[PDB]
């Protein structure tokens, strides 16, 4: 039973950031570690809280929007065992939540720590650069300064007919059972005259066998958009479908889209001058192996007819972890 | 041995 917040009764101490700059395109994160202290007495159900800016996030990657954009944290707990609080944290409102047990009824002054890590907000931090990230735990705030440094999505063969393609998961479900994931695919972003282009999105990379990813008129969305100024895309590879940056010509690609081999989809873009916005919305199976994937993409010179060129993107996550503990007295 | 992503699970 949720109760009362008791911030006013918790107090933060020693706060530092595991590292205040990395590449979340690269798997770069980081850490928000603290002690706390609880001057006076509490009981099951009296609760306080951590919140985050808007530059951070503490979920990353992982898609919590099937499941009622709340994911649950690694119980804090004594030394011999026993619970002493239930974390929770909601993504929407980027808020951690610790709720007590009845542990702490017949106990006093307690104390703790926990470790929790943090991630990229791609929506709100959607530029490589350096962000105010100022946390809050107990009514206290604690003044960070975060740094991205993104590994640009405008990548690709160095000639001025080259392919170039990028792509990013930046969501996966692996709470609710459902087991979809969201990708963002960048088709073209150096934004340079191709002929006849070509592009196919697997789940999969080298091997079949190795990436749990699923990809076929079933099990995968696709939406593409038109991009206008290539100047304002993201560096973190968020991409929002209602930008007008972005016009959907989903549309005009409907003879022009394949299936029919393994875990694999073609898109016969052709003749194209701008960038394109590829949204992706697929599934995984339940093999319990990564989520690996690749998109290839294949063109040639419109001028010349020679001039071969293609170029691959692997994506893949990684799972980080978060860690509390605290105690009380035996009496 | 290209981009990768990070997040959590809480479990
Ligand atoms: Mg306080
Ligand atoms: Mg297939």
């Amino acid at each position: 039973a949720k109760g009362t917040n008791v911030n006013d009764k918790v107090t933060a101490s020693d706060f530092k950031l595991e590292k205040t700059a990395f590449d979340p395109n690269q798997s770069g994160n980081t850490f928000m570690a603290a002690n706390f202290k609880v001057t006076g007495q509490v009981k099951s159900g009296d609760y306080f809280t951590a919140k985050l800016p808007d530059s951070v996030t503490g979920n990353g990657d992982v898609d919590y929007s099937n499941s009622n954009n709340t994911m649950p944290i690694a119980d804090i707990k004594s030394t011999n065992g026993d619970v002493v609080a239930k974390a929770t944290y909601d993504i929407l409102t980027k808020t951690y939540t610790f709720v007590f047990t009845d542990y702490v009824n017949d106990k006093e002054n307690i104390n703790g720590q926990f470790s929790l890590p943090l991630f990229t907000d791609r929506a709100k931090a959607p530029k490589s650069g350096t962000y105010d990230a100022n946390i809050n735990i107990a009514d206290e705030m604690f003044d960070n300064k975060i740094t991205y440094n993104y590994s640009s999505p405008i990548a690709g063969i160095d000639k001025p007919n080259g392919a170039n393609i990028s792509s990013q998961i930046i969501g996966v479900d692996t709470a609710s059972g459902q087991n979809t994931y969201k990708q963002t695919v960048f088709v073209n972003p150096k934004q340079r005259v191709l002929g006849n282009t070509w592009v196919y999105i697997k789940g999969y990379q080298d091997k079949i066998e190795e990436s749990s990813g699923k990809v076929s008129a079933t099990d995968t969305k696709l939406r593409i958009f038109e991009v206008n100024d290539t100047s304002k895309l993201s560096d973190s590879y968020y991409a929002d479908p209602n930008d007008s940056n972005l016009k959907e010509v989903t549309g005009e690609f409907k003879d022009k889209i394949s299936y029919k081999y393994d875990n694999v989809a073609s898109i016969n873009f052709g003749d194209i001058n701008k960038t394109y916005v590829v949204l992706v919305e697929g599934h995984y199976d339940n093999t319990g192996k990564n989520l690996k994937t690749q998109v290839i993409q294949e063109n040639i010179d419109p001028a010349t007819g020679k001039d071969y060129s293609i170029f691959g993107w692997n994506n893949e996550n990684v799972v980080r972890y978060g860690g509390g503990s605290a105690d009380g007295d035996s009496a | 041995g290209g981009s990768s992503g990070s997040g959590s699970n809480g479990d």
